[PDB]
């Protein structure tokens, strides 16, 4: 019985992890985005103000 | 006197009425109890490995 179990609690985990894998990944890119857009809003206005 | 003792066991013994039950030979008991004790050492650590796991 215990066999079973083992086999099916390995499959849970073999099944999880590329969530994960996926979830971190998309929350890597999404924080750079916005801190670059903070960044180039920042520096165009920046430059706007300076020329006018 | 021992073999009179003897045969009149051996009567005493096949008058004796017991409720039914099943019994193995005496001769073979000892070893396939220490098979068993095997077995059943075996058996367990087997089952406390799968378990931690």
């Amino acid at each position: 019985k215990k066999r079973q179990r083992m086999i099916e609690v390995q499959d849970e985990l073999l099944r999880l992890e590329p969530q994960l894998k996926q979830l971190q990944t998309k929350y890597d890119e999404l924080k750079e985005r916005k801190s670059s857009l903070r960044n180039a809003a920042y520096f165009l206005s920046n430059l706007k103000q300076l020329y006018q | 006197h021992l073999n009179f003792l003897k045969k009149r066991l051996l009567q005493q013994c096949e008058t004796l009425k017991v409720p039914p039950k099943k019994m193995e030979d005496l001769t073979n008991v000892s070893s396939l109890l220490n098979m068993e004790r095997a077995r059943d050492k075996a058996n367990e650590e087997g089952l406390a490995l799968l378990q931690e796991e």
